[PDB]
């Protein structure tokens, strides 16, 4: 799952 | 390239949302790119304190390929902003 | 006793004037304010407002004489739970009693550290008055004779008032309020955020001074939030918290709070998490006016 | 700014060592020497270096110089003084709240008097129930433990000025206790506190000069036996 997002990053709401 | 078309924009926060969000992405280069990426967007979000910050924060790092983009930004925003050139 | 009007009116002025030149009768100046406080249910409605300003502005009195204005309770029934002129002045015929009663008792309050104690529940409870003036007059009153005043329990009453459907002006009077009142009890300060994050979410337009009156209840007693410092920033033990997100105007409420409480105490730093330290760099770039300097290694 | 430069060199100090053996090798070291000695600083550094031998506390408490700096073990004071103040107010978290606690406060004074303020302030239910009898322990466990932590850490109140502003706050709080309770219902807590200010007062006369002044107050405020006590085998 979102290999480049991070696992421990603010998640995009929309 | 379209730089003076900028100032016509009706809705920021969505857009600068959508392009600050890809500053927490672990890619050295994805950081770079989007550091620049708001470097040329200073004329119509001068005064934002998240990216000051952010800018502020990858301009001491390990990547050289990111520091050579925030000091891109550091120059665009000292020049549109006060209170970012001060610090 | 004139039986008169306009006779009166001014015979308090005059009777208020000699006393307080000098207090030696047999006692001079507790003799007329006894006799202020037996016209105080004057027939009139002019003569009270003359009845408590000069009452109020008088300043010297004897102690135990002064509490017997406010001795008759259900307050004491509440506080034994949780373990007359002025009685009869606060609840009068118009408004404009009313509020020289609080003037007055604001004014003599000030005057004698002691007695404070026993008037913040006739304070507190005078706030569903249905007078806006009167409102505003209680909490500024409050205010200023916030000082080594406990709410033991008052906080909750004195909290629930914070949900106005706008009055703003009551609400940023209640933050003035909380900025500058004292608790004691750790529960206290978590009740106290609850409430105004609870403020916050269903009015988001004066956080602005949301977070100034959470900077200053920070600042005025430190050590009562660490207790709370693992408890009201979610840091489980063994697992790495995500990000909470840095813009959110609760978290950046919270955070404050914890940021103007750390001047004091040195040890707390440890209980900081992995965010906390560049979320202080943010914050103390954007908001100058609310994160002092401190002395975090991240920003030497 | 000494000690504040000795904080900015520290870094490279731990990453060169980390190694037990290396820091033991260093702490073993003091030089002789009465005059810019400056080695107090870096020896008690010793709680950034989380050590767990009271030897170099020894020394370190010899030195007796106040601590400002950042300190690791600061976390793990605050886990246990909490937990055992929150397990206090719940009545199986409790067996290591009164046990470890004094074991660890035994094994290191400094830490604990550093982190004094923050217990000070809790054990602040003595209004909730003042008889303490509607209270099962809300008001009896935690105060018999933290006066027992007293008793055990007697060289904290041997402490110099500058750290006894927390005591004479936790003083002025047992001696409202004593004043708010059930009228000497029991008597364990209020010997083991006449004799915690005594075995003070005796230690320095200073914490008498300076708790003179709320005891004003409690000498007539108690007017008993227990108070008159003091307020003149195999």
């Amino acid at each position: 799952t979102s290999p480049s997002y991070s696992p421990t990053s603010p998640s995009y709401s929309p | 390239q379209s730089e003076k078309h900028l100032e016509k924009i009706l809705n920021v926060d969505e857009f600068v949302k959508r392009i600050f969000s890809v500053i927490h992405s672990n890619d050295p280069v994805a950081r770079a790119i989007t550091l620049r990426m708001l470097g040329s967007l200073a004329s119509i979000i001068p005064e934002r304190k998240n990216a000051h910050h952010s800018i502020r924060q990858s301009l001491d790092s390990h990547d050289n390929v990111e520091v050579e983009a925030a000091v891109f930004a550091a120059a665009n925003f000292s020049a549109q902003s006060k209170d970012f050139a001060v610090g | 006793s004139d039986d008169y009007e306009q006779v009166r009116s001014a015979a308090v002025q005059l009777i208020w004037v000699v006393s307080q030149l000098y207090p030696e009768s047999i006692r001079l100046v507790d003799d007329a304010f006894g006799k202020i406080c037996h016209m105080v249910s004057d027939g009139s409605w002019v003569v009270r407002v003359q009845a408590a300003k000069l009452l109020g502005s008088m300043e010297q009195v004897s102690s135990h004489f002064l509490e017997q204005t406010l001795d008759k309770t259900a307050h004491e029934r509440a506080k034994e739970l949780y373990s007359g002129a002025f009685v009869h002045g606060l609840e009068d015929e118009m408004y404009e009693v009313r509020i020289a009663a609080v003037e007055a008792l604001c004014m003599l309050a000030q005057s004698s550290p002691s007695f404070a104690e026993k008037c913040l529940d006739f304070l507190v409870d005078m706030f569903n008055d249905e007078i806006e003036e009167v409102r505003l007059q209680s909490i500024h009153t409050m205010r200023k004779i916030s000082n080594n005043i406990t709410l033991r329990e008052d906080q909750l009453d004195t909290v629930l008032a914070v949900l106005e459907d706008s009055s703003r002006d009551i609400r940023e009077a209640l933050h003035e309020l909380l900025c500058c009142t004292n608790v004691s009890t750790k529960e206290g300060i978590h009740l106290a955020l609850v409430e105004l994050l609870k403020n916050l979410t269903k009015y988001p337009t004066d956080r602005d001074s949301i977070w100034k009156c959470l900077k200053f209840l920070g600042s005025r007693h430190p050590t009562l939030v660490l207790p709370l410092v693992p408890e009201l920033l979610s840091t489980h033990p063994f697992f790495d918290t995500a990000e909470p997100d840095m813009d959110d105007p609760a978290y950046i409420a919270v955070l404050v709070l914890i940021f103007n409480a750390a001047k004091t105490c040195p040890t707390m730093p440890a209980l900081f998490s992995d965010h906390t330290f560049r979320h202080y760099a943010y914050l103390r770039d954007s908001l100058s006016h609310l994160v002092p300097a401190l002395r975090l290694p991240g920003r030497k | 700014a000494a000690c504040s430069l000795i904080q900015a060199r520290l870094p490279l100090l731990l990453s060169c060592c980390c190694g037990d053996d290396e820091s033991v090798r260093k702490v073993t070291e003091h030089l002789s020497g009465c005059i810019q000695q400056w080695g107090d600083s870096v020896l008690g550094r010793r709680c950034r270096d989380l050590l767990l031998q009271l030897y170099l506390q020894r020394p370190e408490l010899r030195v007796p110089v106040p601590e400002v700096l950042l300190h690791s073990e600061g976390a793990a004071s605050s886990s246990v003084c909490k937990l055992d103040g929150l397990i206090h107010r719940f009545i199986n978290r409790g067996a290591d709240a009164s046990m470890a606690c004094r074991k660890l406060a035994v094994a290191h004074p400094l830490l604990l008097l550093r982190h004094l303020p923050m217990i000070a302030a809790l054990l602040h239910g003595r209004t909730h129930l003042n008889f303490q009898e509607f209270r099962q322990q809300n008001h009896l466990s935690c105060f018999l433990h933290v006066l027992g932590l007293l008793e055990l850490l007697q060289p904290h109140v041997f402490r110099s000025e500058h750290q006894g502003a927390l005591w004479d706050c936790l003083l002025s709080f047992i001696r409202l206790l004593l004043n708010y309770r059930k009228s000497s219902r029991h008597l364990a807590a209020f010997i083991n506190k006449f004799v915690q200010f005594i075995h003070k007062y005796i230690t320095y006369n200073a914490p008498a000069a300076i708790s003179f002044l709320q005891k004003h107050a409690d000498p007539l405020h108690d007017l008993s036996f227990d108070n008159s006590d003091l307020v003149m085998t195999a």
